[PDB]
């Protein structure tokens, strides 16, 4: 029966993010005996159903699956899963799976106001992925909500959403400065387009806070390699690791679980891109 | 019984800093706990700790209770500031 | 017997360089249908020298372990090992376990001799841990021998080595620039304590390759999100586990074995720290 | 019997953009190959392309071989520039 070997299912662990999250996990499961099976998912409705399936054949008591997007079907395989699953710094509508991760919505919107304050008019929104429900419905949400809870224009192409990359961080906020108004501010949640944009607009002639306030999100080591250093969203994407685990150990070792659905704590952790 | 402290880890007690404590904590045989803001849970705890979110600022409290506190209280102070934590 | 499960020991994949390596070895270990048990090895020889021990209790028909300093001792456990090792981007003397890595000497030799044609005059390396058979042994080495083999000062003082954090990348350009005499040019290992250099002496006012012409390794996505952008030495942390686990799996599906002992190709990649 | 190729791709041919030829090429049922400077390796075989080190720049050649070749010279001439590779 039970194997002492609980699988994980992550999207690329080439990604950063992702990466210390592993740690996150891999530093838990050890510290509770549990041999963790590694296996990518390069985000595909395929790669992620049917990887699962073995982590359940080859029998693991548990698993911490991640997604950018877990879907309607993809619960219910879950849901069914003879397993414990604790999806982790991912999301889905019904709270029917357990699920470690911080305040996507909320934190998405304090960044956005508290740029607004620093005497901010114009704001804007670059994000990836608008699919996403990580994306569209929570840190656009925020961006909104904060934005539109004190009067201002919420104008639906403020905001523009290359991939994860750096590349497309500073090719988005040329995209966007090409515009006839110009923003006093930008969010961001990749943190790397953040350098993205800072060295962005920095090439077209623009300094920061100066010309611009920027800020953005995970805090993760990038944060600091960059002149202005970047002011950040902070997100532990290891502490979103542990407690992920420890839950599903809470659930493979039959003890309480207090809230099947948690959210550590997230403050702001301004550097330089904002004044 | 304890003792108290002003965390001075930029980025808090997160990262293995974190599973650092829990970790010692979780040896000894005392009633350990984090006093962080009114709240404070068994430092013998992940979740507990990680729940507070103790950034780079606060002051703590250790919390020994039981047969070996003492002990831990100072494996611990000499644990934490040897890990760039709190002092 | 065969359980079509490959252990891995990496010391932390926190680590970008170690990160892009799974998917190195995770990519093909998929590919031959083998799940990779991961986990790290926080470079210590009992963290090391155990966790193996499992890999081989918890039956895995092979394993790539990796270190930074794959110690005397370590080789005989690893010679005694009943089932296969393929030592992944990481050395010891004795060949005597597969190998798969880059050329680590004639590289590190390469940017050096190729800074000096740059008109160069006082050259400086700035490369972490010197213990690591992989420094001292090979990096300097190079950065030795096409520095005297071109008659200069071999100073043994213009080589400081801060770990591998971008912190310490422009706090050893410091104290190296403390110095009475200083220096046009500079090598480093980390591919982030590039940024930790470049940004390094352009906080204490200096341009580049305007006033320091610097150069590093790895290539990593690092060797982009910077102003200048980083010119280094390309090796391919992926490309690494991709032939690592290829060669495991030719000796764990008996597969005649070419050379026991490989060193994928390198190049130069100069983006800006070089005029 | 193949076609020719002149590599775009400024990280050569190396990451999954490798594993992912070897990949394709891996299917088929012909005896392809990967034709760079002289040299040249079953394109079918990991090892052998990461082992000719192709960064961006050079001319490539595509090789095949046997009751399917036709097929996978579009395959894979339609994979590589699918994938930012050779053109």
């Amino acid at each position: 029966k039970k194997t002492t070997t609980v699988g994980v299912i992550i999207p690329d662990i080439s990604n950063i993010f992702y990466a210390e999250l592993a740690r996150g996990i891999e530093d838990i499961a050890t510290m509770y005996k549990y041999n963790i099976i590694l296996s990518n998912s390069d985000q595909n409705q395929d790669k992620e159903l049917h990887l699962l399936n073995n982590m359940l054949g080859k029998q693991v008591d548990g698993i911490i699956f991640m997604s950018g997007n877990v879907t309607e079907e993809h619960v219910e395989e879950l849901k069914k899963s003879p397993v414990p699953v604790v999806l982790a710094a991912s999301i889905e509508s019904t709270n029917q799976i357990p699920s470690v991760t911080i305040d996507y919505e909320q934190a998405a919107f304090d960044a956005v106001q508290s740029l607004i304050d620093s005497g901010h008019k114009n704001i804007a929104f670059v994000s990836g992925t608008l699919e996403e429900p990580i994306n569209h419905a929570k840190k656009v949400k925020g961006y909104k909500r904060a934005l539109t809870e004190s009067g201002l224009p919420v104008r639906d192409s403020y905001i523009v959403e290359g991939d994860y990359t750096y590349d497309s961080g500073i090719e988005a906020v040329e995209k966007l400065l090409e515009e006839d108004e110009k923003p006093t501010a930008i969010f961001v949640g990749t943190d790397e387009m953040a350098l993205g944009v800072i060295h962005g607009a920095q090439d077209r002639g623009l300094n920061v806070p100066n010309d611009l306030e920027i800020i953005g999100f995970d805090n993760t080591r990038l944060s600091t390699m960059v002149r202005p250093q970047l002011t950040s969203v902070v997100q532990p994407m290891y502490d979103i690791g542990a407690v992920a685990m420890r839950l599903l150990t809470k659930y493979m070792n039959k003890e309480t679980v207090d809230s099947s659905i948690v959210q550590l704590p997230h403050r702001i952790e301004f550097r330089q891109s904002t004044k | 019984a304890q003792k108290t402290f002003t965390v001075t880890a930029d980025s808090g007690i997160h990262a293995r800093p974190a599973t650092t404590l829990v970790q010692a904590a979780s040896k000894f045989d005392s009633d350990i706990n984090l006093e962080f803001n009114g709240k404070t849970v068994n430092l013998k705890s992940i979740m507990g700790v990680m729940s507070l979110g103790i950034q780079k600022g606060a002051t703590i409290t250790i919390s020994a209770e039981g047969s070996d506190e003492a002990d831990a209280l100072a494996a611990l102070e000499d644990t934490m500031s040897k890990e760039g934590l709190g002092e």
